[PDB]
């Protein structure tokens, strides 16, 4: 089936950088799939970060110039992998992170619309606090 | 650039009762681009409804949704312990696709 | 104010599945040579291409879910069955054969039915060793498929020459072709063009090497379902063709025996000249060059390790040997020399690979329903390209890539990877300001 | 037939004359057989016939009767769509629009039928 | 094509004639037993609609539910007045009553349509 | 399709066009099935053309396309008074495709102009 | 059903009997009706003795 | 086939009652059939009395209040039977009688019209004189 | 399927003794059937295949 895995909980300090890698078991390729990055602050509402879609990466204004997106698809030994890393970390990045997917093979399904889309599958989630 | 709010934020419920939760959008989502999530305590949210009223695979049929202009609602009948949790309303019409405020349901 | 207005002919489509019929080329096959594939009945002769270039349209293509490949597999299985339904039954031949213990003929002695039901005759025939299985001088033997299948002789006139078949779509449906170089058949496609129907494709089947296929544009590109599982086969498509020439040089004869009222079993006959076994010749330098390019391409998607090509382990004779038909006789060549170099000295001498011919063919992935192929009475010589290999990984540094084959669908995936049928929806509703009728 | 589908609705509306012109075929050859290829053509014929007949059946009930640009006196309800004429005809393709308003096609068809039959009844009264 | 509202007289059913079209959409490669039956069924429907639409078209109604034709009423076909035709006689009863003059009615309608077509060209010169 | 009146000049026959018209598998059964599809298919084809040009059920359809003398050179009287229908259709059999395209384009142009008038 | 024959007046046609396809169709139909009628019938192979 | 048989002849006097019953051999049931009572005259034309049609008895305006009509359909041993009773017998009743049936299974045949129908199969008749 | 209100006897000619009578029941009676002793199946090869 489909299953997502991320790294473990990490505790950092201001001025540092952190890494989070996403590995999907079930996604044949990221060419006809999309991965969306979402952050949930403790108690606060879920927040959108950015995406890579058709190997094109972008992010919202609140994270432009401070977030990095990369992805590598099927490999002879490893599954498709997507990575998010924060640059010049500040004390306000203390929140859980999640890796999501969706299917883009059919236009007429209703899970996507002009790049803005829902999230079919959710990762277990990794916790980063400072 | 598009915000939404939903009420009630926290509501009590009992087994065997029908609960109606509503999320309101700032603008008119005429394309029925609204999705619903439910998360258990300390668990990632799971998609339940997409495009206003469409069920996913392997989902209980008691979850139902109705879309009309600005009023999007999710109706849960015959609640169970597998169904208590925290619910969310999302719109994906204009970039970026944001989330709702967040509503929680407590037993009794 | 705005009012609903209705348009017929708007540009909208949705993915769908249909029945795609066949169209062949001008030359009708009423030349007295009738193929197993019935190209003559593919009466829709093909007049013109009519392509349109969709501009600024991107489409998503996944070769592994295409229904076009699934339809072809069924049509080819059915055409073969239709051809062999009116042919001789061959049941009298499942009898104990008394063969000399002194590929290889071992010719044997058996008793068979004559035209009059009461009488019997004793017949001698040269039988290839590959088709005769020992049952336990002059030891007894039995045919290979006596215990699992019914064998039907091929009708002699029918020709196994493979001719192009073009598959076409009924009105209201269209076919879309990707047109993109280096397109590993999965992902978005940029310059999708609307084609009336597919180009000429040859319904050839071979186990280990793909012969007479289409050639890629930019370079050698690897295509496989899941590049992690070792139970999935890897298909390679070449951008230049190595040439293999194969011949059975002896001069043999066909003699016919009467096994019933109106029924003839044609047996092999004594050879004049006794030439050596059939072989196949494959230019060493070009083969090693394309093998090196394939090795580099494999190194690209497999973690930059060292790629070792090893010979096939075992299985049915089809799987372990290169299989094809030259002029109506299937013979299975031994391809160890072709795949043994751990690529990342190379010998430039023409490589000659031994071939052992067979006669009793068995259905691929099925029960029963075998076929018998009569001799040709003459020397044969067929020339062909090779434009693809099929390899399957073995893992448990370096990687082991055993040559593979046997699935009859995979032979056409290199030709139907760039097509996708879409239903057309012409109706549409849009607002404007006309407001009458 | 599909072609030049990437252009916006306004750009492709003036090129609908080209789409209609130049014969807006195969499988017309009679066979009368029951081989493998003989049945697929027989089914393809029926598929094409049913598709065209269904489309022309839907077109006729609204008073269009074979015209490409069919005007109807049905007001536009904002529940089906909000966007204005410019936002509809300047930066949106036909696939995008038909995916946007795919939840209100049945109601639109029904309303068109109501309007056509009511307009048909009004005329009989005038004639008498 | 409607079934239901067959019991009511013309005055009741005609008002809902609009509804008959209104409410709803209105109106194999196998040699198995079921597959051949499906092939025959598909042909039967297409053929029937086209025959009905061919009959409708020749009189120039061209796919419209109520068609007015300029054909005067002949007292040989019927006698009853409008009230006693449209107030107490069902459609089945009427079509059984005037089943001997359908062919002549069809022929007269076709001839009238052809004559009207000819008279139009003269006006255009 | 009224055969009969096929040896008359175009003007005479035009007057007389008063009325236009009115499973098992066995050797016979398959033939009957093929015969049905052949007719349905044929009727639809003429109708598709007629309708695109805007005729829609009229036996005589007036069209706005002008006549170019590179199709024919004769006068109305020569064409109608002494030419039978099978002779004329053979005499102008090289300019039917262009004529069909011209009528389709003209019908579409008229169709577009009306929307402008309605605003 | 009742025949409807209409005389074509002032029309001349050319006819060649040896190119008719109507004769060729009949030959095939009669060959096939006989084959269908004898397909479900006793085989008679034990007889050749 | 279809065959009708009635009772015998009777000779009576005014101020009495008499009944004649027809037994139809061939009528499956009277639900989709109909029985019409017709009285011939000594020298005149035939007349109509009444009928049973879908088990709804009725009579002509000149025989209302006097003649009675009843019928019973298929039984275990007997065929369908229909009967006519003449009450307050008079000299004018001196005529033969017939029981007749026409089929009503199809509306479109033309043997019936809104309950007023033809007379297809006729019985032999029973002369009654007083 | 059981009948709606009562037992119904339907027959083609209640008079003929050569016509079967079909009875339909308002309510069902239940019959349970079993073959108690379990057996084994073995296969013999009688021809090629
Ligand atoms: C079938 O055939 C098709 C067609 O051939 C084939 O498709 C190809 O698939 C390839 C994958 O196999 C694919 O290649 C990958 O493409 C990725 C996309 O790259 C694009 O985006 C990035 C990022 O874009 C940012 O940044 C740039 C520069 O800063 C900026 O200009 C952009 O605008 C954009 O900024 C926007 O977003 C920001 C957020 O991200 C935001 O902040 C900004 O404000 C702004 O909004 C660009 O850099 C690229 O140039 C492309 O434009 C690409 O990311 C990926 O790179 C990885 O792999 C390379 C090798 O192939 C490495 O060299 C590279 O370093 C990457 O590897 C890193 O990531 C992996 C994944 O986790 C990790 O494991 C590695 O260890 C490595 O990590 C290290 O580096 C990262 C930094 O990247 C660090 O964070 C880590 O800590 C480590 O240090 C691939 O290059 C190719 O495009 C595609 N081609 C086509 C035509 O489709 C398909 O694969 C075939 N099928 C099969 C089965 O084979
Ligand atoms: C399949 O399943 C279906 C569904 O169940 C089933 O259908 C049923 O079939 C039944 C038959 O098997 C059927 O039952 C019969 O119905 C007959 C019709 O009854 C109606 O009419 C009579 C007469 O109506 C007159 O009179 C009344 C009162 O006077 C008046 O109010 C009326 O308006 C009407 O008057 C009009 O006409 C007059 C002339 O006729 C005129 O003078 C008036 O001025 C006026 O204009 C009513 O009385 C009834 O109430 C009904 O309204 C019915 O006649 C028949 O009755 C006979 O059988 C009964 C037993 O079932 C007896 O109890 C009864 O007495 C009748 O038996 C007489 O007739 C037989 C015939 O030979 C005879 O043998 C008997 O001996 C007896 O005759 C003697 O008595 C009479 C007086 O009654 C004398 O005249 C004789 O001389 C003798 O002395 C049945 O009851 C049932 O309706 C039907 N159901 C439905 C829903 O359709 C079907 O049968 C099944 N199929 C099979 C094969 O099984
Ligand atoms: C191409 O082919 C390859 C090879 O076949 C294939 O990769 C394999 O995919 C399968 C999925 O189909 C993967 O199986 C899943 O693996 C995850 C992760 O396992 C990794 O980690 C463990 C422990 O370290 C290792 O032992 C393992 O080897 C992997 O490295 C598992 O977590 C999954 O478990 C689910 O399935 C169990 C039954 O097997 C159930 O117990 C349960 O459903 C598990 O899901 C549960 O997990 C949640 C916690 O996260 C839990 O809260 C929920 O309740 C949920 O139910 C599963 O076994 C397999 O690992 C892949 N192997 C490799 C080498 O990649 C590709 O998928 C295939 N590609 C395509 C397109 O088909
Ligand atoms: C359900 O099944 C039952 C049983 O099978 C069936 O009932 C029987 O129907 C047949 C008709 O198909 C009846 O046969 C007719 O009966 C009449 C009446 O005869 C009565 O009287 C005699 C003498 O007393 C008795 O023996 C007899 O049992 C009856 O009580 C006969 O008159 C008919 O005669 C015709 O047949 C002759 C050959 O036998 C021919 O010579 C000739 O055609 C006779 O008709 C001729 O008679 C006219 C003079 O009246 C003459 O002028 C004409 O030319 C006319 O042609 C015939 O034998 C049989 O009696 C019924 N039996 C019972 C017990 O009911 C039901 O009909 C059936 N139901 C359905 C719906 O099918
Ligand atoms: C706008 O239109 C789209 C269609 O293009 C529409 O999406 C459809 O919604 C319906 C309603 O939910 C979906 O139907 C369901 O699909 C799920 C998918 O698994 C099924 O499981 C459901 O079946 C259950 O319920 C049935 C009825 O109770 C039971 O009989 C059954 O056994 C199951 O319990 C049900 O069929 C449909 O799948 C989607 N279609 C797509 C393509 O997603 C959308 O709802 C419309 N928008 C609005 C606001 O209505
Ligand atoms: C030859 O195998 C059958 C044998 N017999 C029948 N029978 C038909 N009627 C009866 C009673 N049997 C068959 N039908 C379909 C058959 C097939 O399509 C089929 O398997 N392949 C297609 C042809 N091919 C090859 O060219 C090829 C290539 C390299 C080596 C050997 C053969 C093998 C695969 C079939
Ligand atoms: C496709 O074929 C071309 C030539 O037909 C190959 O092009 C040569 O490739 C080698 C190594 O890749 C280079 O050293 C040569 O310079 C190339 N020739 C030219 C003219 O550029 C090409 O390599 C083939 N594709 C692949 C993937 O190997
Ligand atoms: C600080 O943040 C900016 C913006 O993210 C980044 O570009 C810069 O490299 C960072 N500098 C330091 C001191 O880390
Ligand atoms: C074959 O048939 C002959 C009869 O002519 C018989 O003598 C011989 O024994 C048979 N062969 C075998 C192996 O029994
Ligand atoms: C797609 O292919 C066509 C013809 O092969 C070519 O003209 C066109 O430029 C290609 N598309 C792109 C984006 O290059
Ligand atoms: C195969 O035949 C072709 C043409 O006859 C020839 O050019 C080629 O050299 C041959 N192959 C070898 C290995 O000699
Ligand atoms: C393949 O064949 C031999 C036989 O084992 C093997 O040892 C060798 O590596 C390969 N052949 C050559 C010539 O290298
Ligand atoms: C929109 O308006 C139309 C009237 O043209 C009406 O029939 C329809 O019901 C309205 N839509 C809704 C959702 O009420
Ligand atoms: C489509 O709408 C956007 C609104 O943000 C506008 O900026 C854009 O110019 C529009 N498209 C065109 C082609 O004008
Ligand atoms: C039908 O006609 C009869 C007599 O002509 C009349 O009495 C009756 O009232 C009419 N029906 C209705 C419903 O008025
Ligand atoms: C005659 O007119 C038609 C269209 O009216 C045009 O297509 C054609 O080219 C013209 N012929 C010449 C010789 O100009
Ligand atoms: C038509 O032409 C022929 C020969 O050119 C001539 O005999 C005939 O009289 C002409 N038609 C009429 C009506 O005169
Ligand atoms: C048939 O069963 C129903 C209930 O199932 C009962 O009410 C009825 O009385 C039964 N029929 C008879 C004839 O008793
Ligand atoms: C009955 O016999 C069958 C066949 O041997 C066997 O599979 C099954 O287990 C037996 N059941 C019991 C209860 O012994």
């Amino acid at each position: 089936q489909i299953h997502l895995v991320q790294s473990g909980t990490e505790v950092k300090k201001p001025g540092s950088s952190v890494t989070v890698s996403c590995k999907a078991y079930g996604v044949n390729t990221f060419g006809l799939y999309a991965v969306n990055w979402v952050r949930q602050a403790p108690g606060q509402s879920l927040e959108y970060i950015g995406q890579i879609w058709r190997w094109k990466s972008s992010a919202s204004h609140h994270f432009r110039g401070r977030v990095l997106i990369s992805a590598v698809d099927l490999t002879g030994s490893s599954p498709p992998i997507s990575s998010l890393e924060i640059k010049n970390l500040t004390s306000d990045d203390t929140a859980v992170y999640f890796c999501t997917t969706t299917s883009t093979y059919d236009r007429w399904s209703g899970l996507h619309h002009d790049g803005v889309m829902a999230f079919s599958s959710w990762g277990q989630g990794t916790l980063i606090s400072v | 650039d598009i915000q939404m709010t939903q009420s009630p934020s926290t509501l009590s419920a009992s087994t065997g009762d029908t609960v109606r939760i509503s999320c309101r959008a700032s603008q008119s989502i005429t394309g029925n681009w609204v999705a619903w999530y439910q998360q258990r305590p300390g668990k990632a949210p799971r998609l339940l409804i997409y495009r206003g009223a469409a069920l996913l695979g392997g989902v209980p049929s008691r979850f139902r949704g109705s879309a009309a202009g600005t009023d999007f609602t999710l109706t849960i009948g015959n609640l169970q312990a597998e169904d208590f949790g925290t619910f969310y309303c999302q719109q994906y019409d204009t970039y970026p696709g944001t989330f709702g405020q967040g509503t929680k349901v407590e037993v009794k | 104010n705005l009012w609903v207005t209705v348009y017929y002919g708007v540009p909208v489509w949705r993915d769908a599945d249909t029945t795609l019929f066949c169209a062949s080329d001008a030359k009708a096959y009423e030349t007295e040579v009738h193929n197993v594939w019935a190209t003559h009945a593919c009466v829709p002769t093909d007049p013109n291409p009519q392509e349109m270039h969709l501009k600024n349209v991107t489409e998503n293509f996944n070769m592994w879910k295409n229904n076009m490949v699934e339809q072809m597999h069924e049509d080819i299985i059915s055409l073969w069955d239709q051809s062999l339904k009116p042919c001789v039954k061959l049941t009298p031949l499942c009898v104990t054969l008394n063969c000399t213990s002194a590929d290889d003929v071992r010719n044997c002695s058996f008793n068979m039915t004559t035209e009059l039901r009461d009488k019997q005759q004793k017949v001698y025939a040269l039988f290839y060793k590959l088709d005769i299985v020992p049952i336990d001088n002059f030891s007894e033997y039995r045919l290979i498929n006596c215990n699992t299948s019914v064998i039907k002789q091929a009708c002699p006139k029918v020709s196994f020459d493979p001719i192009p078949i073009h598959y076409c779509t009924p009105a209201g449906y269209a076919i879309l072709r990707c047109n993109d170089k280096k397109f590993n058949g999965t992902g978005p496609c940029k310059n999708v063009s609307s084609v009336q129907c597919t180009h000429g494709i040859k319904p050839v089947v071979s186990t280990q090497l793909l012969l007479n296929g289409s050639l890629a544009e930019e370079g050698i590109i690897i295509r496989s379902e899941n590049l992690t599982n070792n139970a999935k086969t890897i298909i390679v498509h070449f951008n230049e063709s190595v040439k293999i020439n194969c011949t059975r040089p002896s001069n043999n004869t066909r003699t016919g025996i009467h096994i019933g009222p109106g029924q003839v079993f044609y047996k092999t006959g004594d050879i004049i000249g006794d030439i050596r076994k059939a072989y196949c010749n494959i230019s060493g330098a070009q083969w090693h060059k394309v093998l090196g390019r394939v090795a580099n391409k494999l190194k690209e998607h497999f973690n930059n390790k060292t790629i070792v090509f090893k010979p096939s382990s075992g299985g049915d004779p089809e799987i372990t040997m290169h299989s094809f038909n030259c002029r109506g006789e299937f013979f299975y060549c031994n391809t160890t020399k072709l795949f043994n170099s751990t690529w990342g000295t190379r010998d430039n001498g023409t490589i000659t690979i031994p071939c052992r011919i067979k006669q009793i063919i068995n259905m691929w992935q099925g029960v029963g329903q075998a076929m018998y192929a009569p001799p040709i009475k003459g020397v044969i010589k067929c020339l062909s390209n090779i434009t693809g290999i099929l390899l399957t990984r073995d893992g448990g540094n370096n990687e082991t890539f055993r040559p593979g084959g046997g699935d009859m669908r995979d032979n056409w995936r290199n030709e139907l990877y760039k097509y996708k049928v879409v239903q057309i929806e012409p109706l549409g509703i849009a607002p404007t300001k006309c407001k009458r009728r | 037939f599909l072609g030049a589908a990437g252009s916006t609705m306004g750009a492709a509306s003036i090129t609908l004359t080209v789409q209609a012109r130049q014969l807006l075929p195969e499988a017309q050859q009679h066979l009368l057989q029951l081989t493998v290829w003989g049945i697929k053509q027989l089914q393809a014929r029926v598929l094409a016939v049913e598709r065209y007949l269904q489309d022309q059946k839907f077109l006729g009930l609204w008073g269009c009767s074979g015209k490409i640009i069919c005007c109807t006196a049905v007001p536009w309800n904002s529940s089906w769509s909000n966007k204005t004429f410019e936002e509809i005809w300047n930066n949106m393709t036909w696939i995008e629009w038909e995916r946007e308003i795919s939840n209100y096609t049945s109601q639109i068809y029904d309303i068109l039928t109501i309007s056509q039959t009511q307009q048909e009844k009004n005329e009989k009264d005038l004639l008498e």
